[PDB]
This record gives structure tokens, C-alpha cells and sequence, in this order.
């Protein structure tokens, strides 16, 4: 896609997760599980919702075609009336048919986008206290209690604290 | 070692949406905006019915055919519906002169009433009653005319003399209103109707002339009459005044209508209910909230807008990838 | 402890907010309005060239010469025109001015009109012209007159009205609008006295048109004390084309007509004043002096004008999402 | 925002940074202060001002209502031109609203992605010198002078001159 | 040294430019084209159906029957219809052709006519049908002629011009076009002499249709030699419809009328000089033929056939490549 | 460009890249050469025609104007005719120049955006057995040789096979 996460480096979603659009899977010596980061999926929410709401406020006014009669010898202005109709139908489906499919794309993007930053926000945060598997999954060099995983979601990872366990696992 | 993996929703939507670089995209969550159903009948537009015009025309209705007196008093219409195949209009052939800008000015009214405009007895010194004729049937007299217009014609004696009429508008309320000029279709019916000499119909309004004269020849038959009728309309404003003055071949005023100032005109086969619509199309009533509709720019009441599109899908979520199950 | 370098964007005071389509109202550090919402309630001149005010006239008074309008009256330029909406001027004895809306039209699409007399009076032979005046049409000085565009001929004392005949050849460079009428009597009576006895008419052609008229007698209600009725026309003498004119009587013969000079023109129905002051886009509503691309103000103007659009405010981001601390 | 920089993992913007839209705050032992990164701000600059100008140019020709009079027997001519006229107001004024709202959706991501562009700029160039902080902050393992906060600006670091420095105190 | 991978782009020797919002002349790999500017200057057949060359004709001339056209007379089948700008035989007798704009209309969305006789000269009694020729109208090769879809009716040595009376019944599938006048004598000296004395009137009528006008007696500015006129007029006889006529005097009367075929196609009339050549077209313009793949044309916006969308535009290439950064070489 | 790798961090295209829009170049004892990622450009391919043929498709109606002829008292109807013509003229020529300039923006970033996730595919595979030299160009701490190279562009490299022998090289300079 074109961050490159959805269907990408993250080759499936996860049909066990919910309550969010992004998330966590973790797994503990205490348990796992998936749990959607609120946030950035109310953030989306948010913008979606509004983008659609947008596009219904620009589309709401119509162009409104009339039944008039014309004689035989109105056969100019008639023909006048049905192009001029026709014109404005043209241009108003293609307004919606582009806008449609050329905002999809650009949705589907920002979803992609907003995976892309929370996996940036944790690969920064860990280091080399883990270890990159592929899949957008990192493997902990040190136990990671639920309140450290916890601190991972919420950005407020101790590397120091977990350093020296970390460097003696990782080549030992 | 303990993992945590960063990741998306899935589910088990099948629901696709287009993009400009990807068509049959599945995805969790998204929204048509486009409405393809109808309810095909005429409903209630504001609480107010439609006009059914059944078996008649706007002609038939408006110049009171005989056999149009179904419709024959005051209307109140929220739109109006004609039906395609409606057999009574212009019973005594010619034309109605200027037909497709009444068509519309009928169309801009919401109500009109009825009400005796020139009574027969303005005219002087001829004679009110024998006007009608085999081509105007009601359903009861083989012989009749319009319920608007009086067929005058000269009186046992020989001379028909002028005639003179007039109507004051002193009312809120604009008047539309209706005349003709016969044109019969020898100099025999000519003289047996009228007088000898050369005839007029003159009206005028502070800001209206009228002059014609009648135009003596045979037309092909048409409802058996090789004669014509001219028929003519006009809008008397509140304050103004009608001037008739003829000689001969005068089909008067007789009655006319207050007239009431979007308005549709929807020619159609559909059925009017007991049902009450905030959007109808001459194809049928939209009930939705969608933004778009493929039904028809044809409406009245608030709509969607008309487009010509099969859907129009927008994503709200995301591509959809579920885990394969086995 | 150790030293940092950190990477960052700009922030200001800005509280000027923009819309997206994900998000309302965003500050933003740096913007455009495009759209103009303001406007000086003047009329002003265009390319340096006045307009023409009316004043208490309208068009019809104006161009048929009533005689309340001889301020108007003679040559004129003009960059657009204004008619005031109460103007009481106009056609002054009751009839129709035929094809009213095409020459309002043709007028508007004129720059300049150059008065002069096409048929003097000595044109037509036999016939008074120097009775054809009405209580229905004063001038300022006297109770009754006429159009200074047009004669009202009527018969000589005694011998009836005979054939009257004009002819113009147009050998000028621009073409001619002039004007022309059938008086239609109330009476007989007044058909008799004025122009003979015997079947009337008027006849007009040129080498591209053609007219016929004859009187339609009938008492019309009461306008300006009158029952009769005059049908008016126009029509234009195309450079080269010759007009032939033949009557038997009840002819308003054209006396004077205009050489016509020829972008986008403009009569616009207001009562704004008109100021010495000079514009690039006047607005039916008034100046718009500005650079902006978008305007909300009218859709009906002359000059270099904005697009009109029904928006409030059309403000595009240029700077960044502001986030000051 | 989608690049996940602006409001995003660098959480506010800098007051104090006037004469660019993107750039560098630093500290060291002689001061701390802020700079424009002029080249990509001046390049944002000429491409934000293409686009205006685009814009505006593409928006140059003018629809002309007109105001012609029309008698008591064209009704259907009257009406028509105004359907026309509404029509193109009505096309016109959904052109330029939702193409306003498009423009400025992109326009905060393009600054998004050049504040993004420039963070990995200076990241790649210290490498393991300094640690990347959770902000767009990178601290230092080395003693880094007015001089060497110049050369990371301008993308002319020495990061084997100060590698051994770096290597003592990042495990030290 | 060191095994290197690299990551990276193709270039090559494009020159080709497109403009962005922020940028223009952005050099690309690949890039297509949506519009085309090239066209062949000429009029072709467009659905193997040739257009109608009325060549020093005239619309008028040609439906009229103008003497000097007789090259298209007859029965007639086109795709379209090409109208040289500076064509010379029109209307000869000087006169205006009613409602003229909405017969060319109407000729423009007919495919095809048949011509025939409508009204035979024998249809008329008491008048002279032969002495109706002029100045104006010559043919090639004789100098005083007559429209050929036309007779002018004059009364014979006996001063009485009779009432005369016509009938035609459409029996046929087809709506008949048809043409007919009124004739204006500069004076009333001639008026005695071709017609009766009194007045006179030409009355015409249909199942839908009536007309009515006498002539309007007057000298007008000489055209052709001619200070008279003549009105011109046209109508459309329905399926199933019959047309009366009675005239007391002036009547032009209709003598061969056309059955009209109507059409499925757009269809057009081409007012221009461009050559028609024995050529196949798919979209045809009025300033020539394109033939292309292309979304959109700056060529013209008035066409018969399918074409692109005619804008203002003088290209419109999108970018399908990337930006394009080839080495430089020394 | 938005994403900083064609025209940025990458500063140059290659002309002797021919068969993709983008590749990948190597070097190792055994030789040299230039090669397409094959599935990334043939994805863009498809992206980009959908584009085209999306554009082309939604393009494909006709505003048709008429040879229609106006008299002298038609100066009205004749202009408005005039009005509305022009009117969707100016209404299409905006859509289709102002739709070009959009789209054109979005394809260059779209290819910016493949080359830099191309990019940083390799990066994560390679972590530390290979130094960053700029440019997009990764120095390799161990000898990778043309199978070690097809891994990579494979996305099937082996970090922990080559661990001990850049870790011991990686100390040594
Ligand atoms: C009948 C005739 O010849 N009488 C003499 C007039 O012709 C002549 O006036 C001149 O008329 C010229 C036009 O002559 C034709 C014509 O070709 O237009 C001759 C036609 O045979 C005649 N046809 C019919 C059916 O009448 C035709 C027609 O009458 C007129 O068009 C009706 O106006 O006229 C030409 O216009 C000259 O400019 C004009 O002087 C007068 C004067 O010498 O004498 C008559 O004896
Ligand atoms: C026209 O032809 C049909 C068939 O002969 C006939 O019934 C009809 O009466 C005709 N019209 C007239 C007016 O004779
Ligand atoms: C905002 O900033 C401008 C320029 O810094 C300054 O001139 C102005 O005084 C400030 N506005 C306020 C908050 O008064
Ligand atoms: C009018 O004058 C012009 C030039 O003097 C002349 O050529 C033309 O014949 C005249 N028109 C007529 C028919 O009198
Ligand atoms: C770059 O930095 C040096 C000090 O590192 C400084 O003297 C020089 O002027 C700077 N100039 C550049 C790279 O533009
Ligand atoms: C290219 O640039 C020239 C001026 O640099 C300009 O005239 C032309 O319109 C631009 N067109 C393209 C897309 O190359």
C-alpha cells in the first residue's frame, strides 16, 4: 500500500482485535492478546467521519431538470434545454465518480500511514532491548512484564531500566 | 522471548470498494452514498395531494371540456399528474395559441378558483344559448360546449351588433382566463352565425392588444368540423382591466380562475395512494438519506442529486485482510 | 548531560484557521484568502469611461425621445448603463413597445449612439406634421407634445390624407437603429378626424425586412387619460441597406435615429450613486477593488471581475499545523 | 498527522524558530538556540507558491450571468437561463470549496513529510554517535561543539572523527 | 574491498516534461499523452455515408428548387451537410424564408429525401399555370425561370383569378416536408395585372395546422431587379395528415415537396470550404477529420461521429514514469 | 520529493537498470550488475494503468454544442446558447488540466514512496551485518556472494549465518 505496512511488512490484519482500526498484539509470560491503541483509532475515526461528512455537505445541492413542452417550431430551443440538462448531469457524475474513487485511495493511504507511525513509534522506543522479527513483531530481550508492555503502548518505555538484562540475553 | 507486534482490524466484510489505482478492493468498514430504490406511485408532497387529471388534458381541464366537470371547481395541488393517455383536450378543433407557456404557467400555481367572469348577459342583443355543438359532447348531451367560454351567435333577427364587455380586476389575485375566434369554414356558416360584413374580436388591458379577424375556409375534418376555433389565454394582473369589444365570431370568456403562484407537471401511468413522500420523482417516491440517486432528475419536494452512477462506495475503513482459516 | 540537536518546525501567534477534509477549523501558521467579500456601494467609470445614468428615465424613455428625457437627449458614450428602478420616464402615450426585451439586449451590447434626423419632416408630402402632439406626453414647458424621435402625422385641414412616401439610404459605416408606430384610435370618430376615411395602412421594407400594419380601432382602458393606443417598433438599417416607408395614414413617422457603435455590456438596475472615482471591476452592487481570485459579492458585473462563487471564505493553507507551546 | 511527525512524535513546534518552517534547536556547553533548515523551507516555499499560483491560474476564466429581460410569454426561456446560471454557480462553488479542503489536507502533510525527511536526514548521518530520542531529539555520546552542531546541519558530520569518543561513553 | 548493494531507480534518455502542482517541467521515464492536436483538413464519410456537397448552393437554394441548382435535385441521402461560405444561389426572388433558422434545423436531423410531385399543375382550375417566371430567378441555360419545387400562379386572359383549391392526403409512413408563398406586388397597377381586383387572401390548413395572409401591397428597395417580394414558407405534413389549400389570388403555390426521413444519428450542417475526398471517417469535425486514441482534442467543439472532449487545453500529458535523474556524462 | 528518496537520499537514477522501474545494484568478488525488483514495479504497473484507464474512463462523456443558427431578434437565446457552450468548455478544460497537475504530483510521490519502502526492506534485513555508506548503499561486514545477494532482493537474507563474521570484521577497522 503505499506506507507500505497494510498488506505489506504486516501481511494480515487481525480478525481477534475488535474494538480499534490499529493495535497491539503482545504476548507475556502472563498471557496475550490484542488491544486496539485508542488514540490514533479515534484520531481516524475523527478524520473519516468528517471527510465523509465533507464531501455529503459539498454534494448537497442538485441541479433540477424541468418538463417543459416544446412546439414544432421550438425544435432549437428544446434541443438548447436537453444539452444544457445532460451538460450538467455529465459534469455531477463525474464529480462524484473521481471524487469517489480518488478519495478511496487516498483513505485506504492514510490508514497505512497511521499503522506505519505506531510501528515507527515502538521500534524507536525498544532499540536493540529487542529484536526486530519480521511481521512488524519484536521479540523482547528481557521479560516484559504487563506493565512494561503497557509502557511500551503508552510511550513511556524505560530503556535503561531493561539495558544490562537485554546486552547479557542478547549474546549470551 | 515476549513479543509485541504493531498491527490493523480485520473482519469478515466481503463489502469492495474502487480506487484510482485498485478496483475490488475488500474493506472493513464503508458507506454507499447512492439511493436505486423507489416506491412507484404519487404520494403527498408538504401534506398536500396531487392533482389527478384522469381522463383529461391540461386543455381539457383548464378550457372545461364537458366531459372534464369531474375537475370542474376550485383546485388546490401540490403537484400535478397527467395521464399519458388522457382522451379530452380540445374538443372543437384549432389551436391554443401559446399552449407550452400556459403548460408552464399552470405549472407554477399551487391552487386556482373558478368564478363567473363575463356572465351572458354583458353581451348584448344576441344570443347566449345556442352555442354548442356535436364536437364537445358531455357524457349525458351529444351537444355542448366548454364550461369557460360561450359560443355566441346572432339572435332570430338579422343583425348582430356590437358587443361590449368589461371585467375590473380589483382583486389580489391574478386572473387566468380564456376566448376564442371562430373560423368557420364558408361564407354560408359565416352569414347563418353572424352578420353580413366584415368581423372583429378586439380586447385589450392596460398592457395587453388583441385584434383578429375571422379566416373563412375548409379544414380537413377533425371530430366531423371543417371550421376552426383560435383559442386563446392571457393573465389579467390584480388592478387591470379587460376590454372585449366584437362584432362576430366571438367564443367569450365566461368563467376564469384567481390564480395561486417549485411546481412539477409529471405525465404518468403511476397510481396515486394514501401515502405522504418528502421526495417524489415522476418514476417514483425516494424514501433515504443517500446523497446521490440513479432514479431521475424528474422531482419535486427535497431530493438527492441525480447522477447517472451504479454506486457510489466509500471507504471508511481499511483493506480488509482476515487470517485464512482452514 | 550530553549536548542535542533536535529537529522541529515553526510555530507563531497565528489564530487564523483553515479547513481540511479531515479536520475543521486547524490553525495554521501561514495562509491565503482567496475570496473578496467587500465592495465600495459606488458606480464608478470603467476603462476611464463614465457610465450613463438614466436618471428619472428608462430605456424606452430615453431612446424613443419622450420629452421629459431631453437631458438625455442627443449623443451619447457609454462604458455601461444605469437605470434607476422608480425612473417614471418612459413610454408616456400607452401602447407596446414590440420586441422589448431583444432591444434592451441590443442596446446593452452598444457603446456609443449618435443622434440625427433620418426623415425630415418635409419628407411626406400633403400631411400636417406639426399637429402631432398629446396631453399624454408633456415635456417640462408645455402640456402636450410628443417623442422627439418620432412624428405623430396628421391630416391637413382639408383633401384627405393621401399616399406619404421616405426613403434612407444608409451610406455610413454603422448601422441605424430607429423607431416607428401605428396609432390605433379608440373611435371612428377619432380615425376619421385625424387621418381620412378608407382603409389604412403602413408599410415598411428594406432589403432584408419587411412590414405591414394596419389600424385596429377599439377602446382600450384609460392610461395617461387615453384609450387609444400606439403599437411602437425598432428595428436596425444594416450599413448599405436602403428603408422604404409607405402610408395611407395612421403612421408615427421615425424622424431622428441613431448611427450605433458596438466586448461585454452592461445595464444594470440600481440606485447606487454614481461617483467620480474609477475602477477595473464594477459589480451591479459595486467596486470591487482587489487581487483576489474568488468573489461572494454578484455574479453580474462588467470589467476584470473574480469568479463569483457562493462561499464565505475560501482560505488556503500555505504554512504549517501552528502548535506553539 | 500522516508523516507522524508534526503533532505527532515531535509534539509541538518551536516559537522561536522565526526564520524558517523547519529546522534545528541544539544545546551544548556555549549555548542552545534554534535554525532554519533553509534549503528544504525555501524549495517547501517554491512549491507551496507553485500551487497557489496553479490555482489561481485554473481558476482565471469567468462564468458571465447577464440579466437580459424576458417577457410574460417566455416563461421557459427565463427559467432556463437561470437553471444555467445557478448550475454554474452551483458547479463552480463545489469546485473551489472541496478543492480548498483537498489542497489543505495535503499542504499539512507535505510539511508533515519534509519535517519527517529532514529527522532522518540528521539521524542517518550521527548513526550510533547519539541516541535518537522518543521526540526528534538525539543526545550525544560525544562533546559536540558550535562547529559540529554546524557540520550536522549541514549534512557534512564526521562520524568516525568523534566514533571512538562516542564508543568510550555509549558503554561507559 | 567491500560487497555493495544499493537500492535505486530507473533513468534513461527521456526529454519528455510534465507540470505537478508544485512543479513544472518535471522531466519523467514515461509519460502518455491525453490530447490530440492533429486533424486532416477535409470532410469524409462517416458511417460509410457520404455527406451533401450543396456546393454554389445554398440551404434555401437547394429545398427550393433554385433553377441554378439542379444538380442536386432529386432524391437525396447524406450523413451530414456541407454549406460553402460563399455559395451564390439562394433565395433569387428577393423575400424572407419564415422561420428559416428552424428549418435548417430541422433539415440538419434528416438523413435522407425523396423528392415528388405534390400538387400537379392540373390541381389548380382557371389560372394560368405557365406565364410564372422571372429575371431573377434565371436557370443556366435559360434566362427567366422559377424555384423548381414551386409554380407562381397567375390569372389567365379573363380578368377573374378564380377561387382555387388543392387537397393532399398523406397516406404514407413519412412526414412530407413542403413548401409554398405569398407574392407582394411593388404596386397595385401590377397586382391588377397578375391577379384579380379586390381582395385577396391565401388560406391553408391541416388536422393541426392553419395559415392565413393577403398580400402587403408596397414598393420595396430593388433586389435582383426586384422592388416586390415574396414570402417564403415551410411546414411538415404528419403521417396520416391533409393539407387544404384555397387562394383567392398570390399564391406561390407548392408544386414538388419532399418525404422526410428523420434520423438517428446527431446529425449536422457544416458551414466551411474544406474538400470532401472518397475517405472514411469515425469523427469528423467541422475543421476536419481526427483519427485517434486520444481522451481529449483541442481541434473544435462542433462534430458529428464520436469523438474526444473538446477543451481549451494545449496538452495534457500525465506522468506514468518516475522523476528522471540520469548520470551525467562527461 | 515527498518521501526524500528519488531526487534525495538516492540522488541519481540508473540508465543501465532496464528491465523495472526499480532495482537494485550490487557488487561482490564474483561481479557486478543492475537488476529490477520485479514484484514492486509490476505492482506500480498495475496501480498506474488502473490511473490511466480510471481517468480515461470517467473522461469518456461529450459535451456536444450545435451549428444552430439565431436571427436578429434572437440575440438572447443566441447568447445564452454562447454562454452555456463556452460555460461547460471552461468547466472541462478546469477538470481535465487541474485533475493532470494532481495526479502527476501523486504518481511521482507514489514511485518516491516505492523506492523508499524498497530501501528500508533492505535495511531491516540487513541490520548490523552491513554498513550504511550513503546513497542508499549498504556495505556488507561479511562476504555475500550472488546466492547472499538474491537473498536479499528475495527478502529470505540470514542475519544469524553471517552474524559471527561481520561482528568479527566490524571490530577489527
Ligand atoms: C409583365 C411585364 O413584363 N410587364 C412590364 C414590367 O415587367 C415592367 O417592369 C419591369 O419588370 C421587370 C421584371 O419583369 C418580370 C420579371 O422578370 O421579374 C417579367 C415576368 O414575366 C413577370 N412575371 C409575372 C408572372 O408577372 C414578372 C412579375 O410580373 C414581377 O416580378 C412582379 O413585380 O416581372 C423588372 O423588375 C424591371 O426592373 C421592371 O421595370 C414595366 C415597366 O417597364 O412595364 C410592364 O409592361
Ligand atoms: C386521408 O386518407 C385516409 C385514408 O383514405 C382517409 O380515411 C381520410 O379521410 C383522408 N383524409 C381526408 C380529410 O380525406
Ligand atoms: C503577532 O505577531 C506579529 C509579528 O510577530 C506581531 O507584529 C504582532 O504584534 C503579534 N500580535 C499580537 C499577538 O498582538
Ligand atoms: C443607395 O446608395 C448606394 C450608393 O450610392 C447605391 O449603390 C445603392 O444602389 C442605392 N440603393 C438604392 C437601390 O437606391
Ligand atoms: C559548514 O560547516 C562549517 C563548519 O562545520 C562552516 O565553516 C561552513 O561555512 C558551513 N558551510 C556550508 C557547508 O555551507
Ligand atoms: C516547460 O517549461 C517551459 C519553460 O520552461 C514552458 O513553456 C512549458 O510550458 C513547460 N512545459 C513542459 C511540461 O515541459
Amino acid at each position: 500500500g503505499i506506507f507500505g505496512a497494510i498488506a505489506g511488512f504486516i501481511e494480515g490484519g487481525w480478525t481477534g482485535m475488535i474494538d480499534g482500526w490499529y493495535g497491539y498484539h503482545h504476548e507475556n509470560s502472563q498471557g496475550s492478546g490484542y488491544a486496539a491503541d485508542r488514540e490514533s483509532t479515534q484520531k481516524a475515526i475523527d478524520g473519516i467521519t468528517n471527510k465523509v461528512n465533507s464531501i455529503i455537505n459539498k454534494m448537497n445541492t442538485q441541479f433540477e431538470a424541468v418538463d417543459h413542452e416544446f412546439s414544432n417550431l421550438e425544435r432549437r430551443i428544446g434541443n438548447l434545454n436537453k444539452r444544457m440538462e445532460d451538460g450538467f448531469l455529465d459534469v455531477w457524475t463525474y464529480n462524484a465518480e473521481l471524487l469517489v474513487l480518488l478519495e478511496n485511495e487516498r483513505t485506504l493511504d492514510l490508514h497505512d500511514a497511521n499503522v506505519k507511525n505506531l510501528y515507527e513509534k515502538v521500534k524507536s522506543q525498544l532499540r536493540d532491548n529487542a529484536n526486530d522479527l519480521g511481521n512488524g513483531c519484536f521479540e523482547f530481550w528481557h521479560k516484559c512484564d504487563n506493565e512494561c508492555m503497557e509502557s511500551v503502548k503508552n510511550g513511556t518505555y524505560d530503556y535503561p531500566k531493561y539495558q544490562k538484562e537485554s546486552k547479557l540475553n542478547r549474546q549470551g | 522471548g515476549d513479543k509485541i507486534c504493531i498491527g490493523y482490524h480485520a473482519n469478515n466484510s466481503t463489502t469492495q470498494v474502487d480506487t484510482l489505482l485498485e478496483k475490488n478492493v475488500t474493506v472493513t468498514h464503508s458507506v454507499e452514498l447512492l439511493e436505486n430504490q423507489k416506491e412507484k406511485r404519487f404520494c403527498k408532497i408538504m401534506n398536500k395531494a396531487p392533482l389527478d387529471l384522469k381522463d383529461c388534458t391540461i386543455e381539457g381541464w383548464i378550457l372545461g371540456n364537458p366531459k372534464c366537470d369531474l375537475l370542474l371547481g376550485d383546485q388546490s395541488w401540490s403537484y400535478i399528474v397527467e395521464r399519458p393517455n388522457a382522451q379530452n383536450g380540445i374538443c372543437y378543433p384549432g389551436v391554443l395559441n401559446e399552449l407550452e407557456e400556459l403548460k408552464a404557467f399552470i405549472g407554477s400555481g399551487e391552487r386556482v378558483e373558478r368564478f363567473e367572469m363575463f356572465p351572458k348577459s354583458t353581451w348584448a342583443g344576441v344570443d347566449t344559448s345556442r352555442g354548442v355543438t356535436n364536437a364537445c359532447p358531455s357524457y349525458t348531451i351529444d351537444s355542448s360546449f366548454y364550461r369557460n367560454l360561450v359560443w355566441i351567435v346572432k339572435t332570430d333577427s338579422a343583425t348582430y351588433p356590437v358587443i361590449k364587455g368589461t371585467y375590473n380586476n380589483t382583486g389580489t389575485q391574478p386572473i387566468l382566463y380564456f376566448w376564442g375566434v371562430h373560423h368557420p369554414l364558408d361564407t354560408t356558416v359565416q352569414d347563418n352565425l353572424y352578420g353580413s360584413g366584415d368581423k372583429y374580436v378586439r380586447m385589450g388591458t392596460e398592457s395587453m392588444n388583441f385584434a383578429k379577424s375571422p379566416e373563412i375556409a375548409a379544414r380537413p375534418a377533425v371530430n366531423d368540423q371543417r371550421s376552426r376555433i383560435d383559442y386563446y389565454w392571457s393573465v389579467l394582473r390584480p388592478g387591470e382591466t379587460l376590454n372585449v369589444e366584437s362584432n362576430g365570431n366571438l367564443i367569450a370568456p365566461w368563467y376564469a380562475y384567481k390564480f395561486v403562484s417549485k411546481g412539477a407537471v409529471f405525465k404518468s401511468d403511476l397510481p396515486i395512494e394514501n401515502c405522504d413522500a418528502t421526495c417524489q420523482t415522476i418514476t417514483g417516491v425516494l424514501r433515504t438519506n443517500k446523497t446521490f440517486q440513479n432514479v431521475s432528475p424528474l422531482w419535486i419536494g427535497e431530493c438527492p442529486k441525480y447522477v447517472k452512477s451504479e454506486s457510489l462506495r466509500l471507504a471508511t475503513g481499511l483493506r480488509n485482510v482476515p487470517q485464512i482459516a482452514t
